[PDB]
C-alpha cells in the first residue's frame, strides 16, 4: 500500500536568488514555464492608544 | 538646618486625623477648610501650578514623582475631550492605612483639594476610586460630597468663581492591582483591572479616552494648604527635592503601632522611639524593618540606626521610601516565614496579563515555601536571586518590581540565616 | 475556587432574578453618573447592586447586567471572575474574613483563625450548616496599624483578642450587630500610651495665609 510513482521529476526542487536567474535557467533547459509574482506583506498603521479612542469604534471590549 | 523632625502642631496640615473633631462641614469649616477657595479659583491654572511645584512636593503615593510637572502635563489646550482628575484612594499596599483616616477623618480637605487640582488643570469632573472594602468610609465621603454641593462649594459656579466641577465616588470591587493608575483607569472603565502600557501616556489617553491625571489622596489633599500657607512654607521642611511632611504608619512588632503626621527627613529610631513607644524589647531586640510596606526592600537593625526618612537617603541605603509604611520585626520573628507569606500575597494580587510575572511571581511563591521548609540548596539561592532580577524591569506594570525586590532584600541580608535553615533541614531529614 | 461554570438546578440561566423598582432608579442614577457612549463603565456598580439585593451572584444576575447596559455576557462574566468580592457561590448570612498578610501576621492572626474555627467547628473555606457564617482568610484590608482585625461584611473589628472575636461571634449568633471598631482602649488610630500629637487646638480659619491671596 506504499505510494509508488514513474515521475523522476517528483522531488525535484531548485532555489535561486532572483526572478530573472530562475527564468533563465528554466529557458537555458528548454522547460515550458510560468512565473508568479512575490506577494509582500504592506504595511499597517499600528497605534496602542487606538485601542482607547474616546469616540471611534477601534475600541477594545476587553484586554 | 540639618536635623529634622519634631513637628509643631500649628505646622499639622492633616488636623483632626485621629478624629477628634467634627468631620462634617460645620466642624472643618472651623479648622480653616474651604477658606478663600474662589481667590485661589479666580488666580488661574499657572499660579496654582507654581505655588505647586515651587514647595517641591512629590508624589505620595509611593513613586515619588514631582507633582507640579506631572500636573502641568495637562497644562495644554483641549481639543473637544473633556478632562479629568482622578483620585487614587484604593490603599491595597499592605501597611499603609493613612488614605482610610485621611477619607474617613478629614473629606472635605479631599474635596477641596479635588477643586483646586481640577481648576489647576482644567479639568471638568472628579472621578474617586475608593476601595470596595471601605464601605463606612465612602459612604462618609458620600456624606461630605452632598453637604459641599447643598453648600455651593462644588458644582454649578463652583465657591462663586464661575467653574463648573462635579466630584463622583467609584467603589472598588477587591483587587489590589486596581490601585495601579492605568488599571484603575481600566477599572473604572467596566473592564478587568489589567494595567496598561506606556506611551500613551495618561494626560494624553486615559479614562474613557480622555485626557486624565491620577493623583494620590495625600498629595490631593495637602494641595489647598500648599496654595493657602505658601510653597516656601512646605519646602521649609525637609532636605532638598525631599520637601513636606508625610504620614508614617508604625506596625508590626511594636509597642503602639499608629499612624502620625512628621517632617519628611525625620530619623527612623527618633520617630519609632518617639511616636510609637518604641519596639517590643527595647531597641536592641530589632531585627528589621521594612520601610515603605511591602514594595520596598528591607534593611537589618545596623541600618535603621542612622536612616533618614526621606526618598534620597533610603535610596541610598538600597531600598525605597514607598508609602512610608513602617513594618517592624524584632528577633522572635521567622524572617524568611514573613517574606514568604509576602510573596503568597503578590501571587494572589496580580493580574496575569503579562508573562514575567504571571509566571516567575508563582515560582518564587513555591521556592520560598522550599525555603520556609528548608528543603533546598544554595545554588537555588543563587537561583532565586537570578529568577527575581529576571522579572524586575521586563513587565508591563510595576508589580513584578514590587515583587522581585523584597526577595533581593531577604537575601542579599539574610544568606546566612536561609544557609543554616537548609543545611539543619538537610543534617535532620537525613 | 472554579472558574467554569457547570450548570446546576440551584444555579441555572433559568433561575429567577430581577432587580425592585427603588434599585432600577439607583441603577439610572448609576448610568447617569457616566458619560454617554461609556455606558459599559457601570458594569461594577451594578452588579454590586445586584449582589447587594441577593446576597450572591448566580448566572442570572450576570445576564442581566448584560442586558440592561447592552454588553456582552461574556465581559460580565469576565469582570465578576477577575474580582474577589463578588460571590459566585452563595455565602452565609455573615461572610467572617479574616486578614493573615505579614502586618497582621506578626501580631497573632492565626490565634484569632483558631479561635474562630474552634467557636464555629468550621475551617477556613467552609460554610456553617445553619447557613449563618463563612469563614474564609483574606489579604491586606487597610487597617495594619489595627491588627489583627477581620471584617464581617461591611464592618470591621479591629484589635481583636480572641475573647474579643468569641464575642463578637456570640453576640453575632443573637442577632444584634456590634460597634465597627476597635475593641482596644483606643477609637480609631491614636497611640495607646496617649497623644503624642495633635494635642493642641486646631488654629482655624485664616492661620498662616500667605499675602496676596
Ligand atoms: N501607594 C501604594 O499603595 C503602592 C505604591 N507603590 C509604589 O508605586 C511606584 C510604582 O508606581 P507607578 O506609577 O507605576 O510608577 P512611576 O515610575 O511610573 O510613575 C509615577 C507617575 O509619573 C508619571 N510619569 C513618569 N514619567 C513620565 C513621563 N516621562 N511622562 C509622563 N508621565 C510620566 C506616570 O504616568 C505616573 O503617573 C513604586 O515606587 C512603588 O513602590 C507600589 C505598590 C503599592
Ligand atoms: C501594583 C501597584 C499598586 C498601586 N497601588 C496604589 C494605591 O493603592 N494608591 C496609590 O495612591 N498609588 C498606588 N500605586 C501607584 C500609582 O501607580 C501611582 O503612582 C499613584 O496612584 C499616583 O502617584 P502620585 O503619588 O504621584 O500622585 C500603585 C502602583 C502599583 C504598581
Ligand atoms: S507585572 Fe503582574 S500585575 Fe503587573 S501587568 Fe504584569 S501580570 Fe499584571
Ligand atoms: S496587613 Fe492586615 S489589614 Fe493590612
Amino acid at each position: 500500500g506504499w505510494a509508488s510513482t514513474a515521475d523522476p521529476l517528483s522531488n525535484l526542487v531548485l532555489t535561486f536568488s532572483t526572478k530573472e536567474d530562475a527564468i533563465a535557467f528554466a529557458e537555458k533547459n528548454g522547460w515550458s514555464y510560468d512565473v508568479e509574482e512575490r506577494k509582500v506583506p504592506k504595511p499597517k498603521s499600528k497605534s496602542y492608544g487606538a485601542n482607547f479612542s474616546w469616540n471611534k469604534r477601534t475600541r477594545v471590549s476587553t484586554k | 538646618k540639618t536635623s529634622f523632625g519634631s513637628l509643631k502642631d500649628e505646622d499639622r496640615i492633616f488636623t483632626n486625623l485621629y478624629g477628634r473633631h467634627d468631620w462634617r462641614l460645620k466642624g472643618a469649616q472651623s479648622r480653616g477648610d474651604w477658606y478663600k477657595t474662589k481667590e485661589i479659583l479666580l488666580k488661574g491654572p499657572d499660579w496654582i501650578l507654581g505655588e505647586v511645584k515651587t514647595s517641591g512636593l512629590r508624589g505620595r503615593g509611593g513613586a515619588g514623582f514631582p507633582t507640579g510637572l506631572k500636573w502641568s502635563f495637562m497644562n495644554k489646550p483641549s481639543d473637544g475631550r473633556p478632562k479629568y482628575l482622578v483620585v487614587n484612594a484604593d490603599e491595597g499596599e499592605p501597611g499603609t492605612c493613612k488614605d482610610r483616616e485621611i477619607i474617613r477623618h478629614d473629606p472635605h480637605k479631599l474635596v477641596e483639594g479635588c477643586l483646586v487640582g481640577g481648576r489647576a488643570m482644567g479639568a471638568r469632573a472628579a472621578y474617586i476610586y475608593i476601595r470596595g472594602e471601605f464601605y463606612n468610609e465612602a459612604s462618609n465621603l458620600q456624606v461630605a460630597i452632598r453637604e459641599a454641593y447643598e453648600a455651593g462649594l462644588i458644582g454649578k459656579n463652583a465657591c462663586g468663581s464661575g467653574y463648573d466641577f462635579d466630584v463622583f465616588v467609584v467603589r472598588g470591587a477587591g483587587a489590589y492591582i486596581c490601585g495601579e493608575e492605568t488599571a484603575l483607569i481600566e477599572s473604572i472603565e467596566g473592564k478587568q483591572g489589567k494595567p496598561r502600557l506606556k506611551p500613551p501616556f495618561p494626560a494624553d489617553v486615559g479614562v474613557f479616552g480622555c485626557p486624565t491625571t491620577v493623583a494620590n489622596v495625600e498629595t490631593v489633599a495637602v494641595s489647598p494648604t500648599i496654595c493657602r500657607r505658601g510653597g516656601a512654607w512646605f519646602a521649609s521642611f525637609g532636605r532638598e527635592r525631599n520637601s513636606g511632611t508625610k504620614l508614617f504608619n508604625i506596625s508590626g512588632h511594636v509597642n503602639n503601632p499608629c499612624t502620625v503626621e512628621e517632617e519628611m527627613s525625620v530619623p527612623l529610631k527618633e520617630l519609632i522611639e518617639k511616636h510609637a513607644g518604641g519596639v517590643t524589647g527595647g531597641w536592641d531586640n530589632l531585627l528589621a524593618v521594612i520601610p515603605g510596606g511591602s514594595s520596598t526592600p528591607l534593611i537589618p537593625k545596623s541600618v535603621c540606626e542612622t536612616v533618614l526618612m526621606d526618598f534620597d537617603a533610603l535610596i541610598q541605603a538600597q531600598t525605597g521610601l514607598g508609602t512610608a509604611a513602617v513594618i517592624v520585626m524584632d528577633r522572635s520573628t521567622d524572617i524568611v516565614k514573613a517574606i514568604a507569606r509576602l510573596i503568597e500575597f503578590y501571587k494572589h494580587e496580580s493580574c496575569g496579563q503579562c508573562t514575567p510575572c504571571r509566571e516567575g511571581v508563582d515560582w518564587m511563591n513555591k521556592v520560598m515555601a522550599r525555603f520556609v521548609r528548608g528543603d533546598a540548596r544554595p545554588a537555588e539561592i543563587d537561583s532565586l536571586w537570578e529568577i527575581s532580577k529576571q522579572i524586575e524591569g521586563h513587565t508591563i506594570c510595576a508589580l513584578g518590581d514590587g515583587a522581585a525586590w523584597p526577595v533581593q532584600g531577604l537575601i542579599r541580608h539574610f544568606r546566612p540565616e536561609l544557609e543554616e535553615r537548609m543545611q539543619r533541614f538537610a543534617q535532620q531529614h537525613q | 475556587a472554579l472558574f467554569v461554570h457547570r450548570d446546576t438546578p440551584k444555579n441555572n440561566p433559568e433561575t429567577p432574578f430581577d432587580f425592585t423598582p427603588e434599585n432600577y432608579k439607583r441603577i439610572e442614577a448609576i448610568v447617569k453618573n457616566y458619560p454617554e457612549g461609556h455606558k459599559a463603565a457601570a458594569v461594577l456598580p451594578v452588579l454590586d447592586l445586584a449582589q447587594r439585593q441577593n446576597g450572591w451572584l448566580p448566572i442570572s444576575a450576570m445576564n442581566k447586567v448584560a442586558e440592561i447596559l447592552q454588553v456582552p455576557p461574556m465581559r460580565v462574566y469576565e469582570v465578576a471572575t477577575f474580582y474577589t468580592m463578588y460571590n459566585r457561590k452563595p455565602v452565609g448570612k455573615y461572610h467572617i474574613q479574616v486578614c493573615t498578610t505579614t502586618p497582621c501576621m506578626l501580631r497573632n492572626s492565626d490565634s484569632i483563625l483558631e479561635a474562630i474555627q474552634k467557636k464555629l467547628g468550621i475551617k477556613v473555606g467552609e460554610t456553617t450548616p445553619d447557613k449563618l457564617f463563612t469563614l474564609i482568610e483574606v489579604e491586606c484590608l487597610g487597617a495594619c496599624v489595627n491588627a489583627p482585625m477581620v471584617q464581617i461584611n461591611d464592618n470591621y473589628y479591629e484589635d481583636l483578642t480572641p475573647k474579643d472575636i468569641e464575642e463578637i461571634i456570640d453576640e453575632l449568633k443573637a442577632g444584634k450587630i456590634p460597634k465597627p471598631g476597635p475593641r482596644s482602649g483606643r477609637f480609631s488610630c491614636e497611640p495607646a500610651g496617649g497623644l503624642t500629637s495633635l494635642t493642641e487646638p486646631p488654629k482655624g480659619p485664616g492661620f498662616g495665609v500667605q499675602a496676596g491671596l
